[PDB]
């Protein structure tokens, strides 16, 4: 299994803020890195795939970058609906593996 | 549209067996591989089992190998996970999810989750 390390594991921010979430894989993942959002009691939903492509309908305040082992997700202006848990997942090698999650909490 | 709807689940004692279902609609069933993921309460997502409906290729995580079996009914467009010799560590919300292509290599549709609790 390729190990995925997500950081911060939690952060406190306020509405309007810019924040960046990071995911490091244990080896080069060749840009096969995807991001999911999950709210309490609900199934995960795709935000970004293949490092930078936004799924249709996902707000443009969300963007992704990275290369080799290091990948990031930035929200340019946090909205109320964005306080949630985020997961990255690598699709380079099977089985697919996920980061442990980043909880975005209100301050 | 594409929809994945799970049912099955509930509560059983250690040693019990349950069969989860993931019924799909809206797309040609044999063209996409399908996976089971679980989320044990307060932990993250963990992959469990996958199957390619085109050639019947299956794969399993080491924690469930031998006890779980993934299968498909192509006439009913349904994915199944048979779970035998359940144990308390298998408590979780189980999700089925579709894998888009082999800018691909991501899960694009997720089922709503169904809870399995193993306790006496």
């Amino acid at each position: 299994d390729i190990q995925m390390t997500q950081s911060p594991s939690s952060l406190s921010a306020s509405v309007g803020d810019r924040v960046t979430i990071t995911c490091r894989a244990s080896q080069d993942i060749n840009n096969y890195l995807n991001w999911y959002q999950q709210k309490p009691g609900k199934a995960p939903k795709l935000l970004i795939y293949y490092t930078s492509t936004l799924e249709s309908g996902v707000p443009s305040r969300f963007s992704g970058s990275g290369s080799g082992t290091d990948y990031t997700l930035t929200i340019s202006s946090l909205q109320p609906e964005d306080f949630a848990t985020y997961y990255c997942q690598q699709g380079n090698t099977l089985p697919p593996t996920f980061g442990a999650g980043t909880k975005v909490e209100i301050k | 549209e594409v929809q994945l709807v799970e049912s099955g689940g509930g509560l059983v004692q250690p040693g019990g067996s349950l069969r989860l279902s993931c019924a799909t609609s809206g797309y040609t069933f044999t063209e996409y591989t399908m996976h089971w993921m679980r989320q044990a309460p307060g932990k993250g997502l963990e992959w469990v089992a996958g199957i390619n409906p085109k050639n019947g290729g299956t794969s399993y995580a080491d924690s469930v190998k031998g006890r779980f079996t993934i299968s498909v009914d192509k006439s009913k467009n349904t994915l199944y996970l048979q779970m035998n010799s359940l144990r308390a560590e298998d408590t979780a919300v189980y999700y089925c999810a579709r894998w888009r292509g082999l800018d691909v290599r991501y899960f694009d549709v997720w089922g709503q989750g169904t809870l399995v609790t193993v306790s006496s």
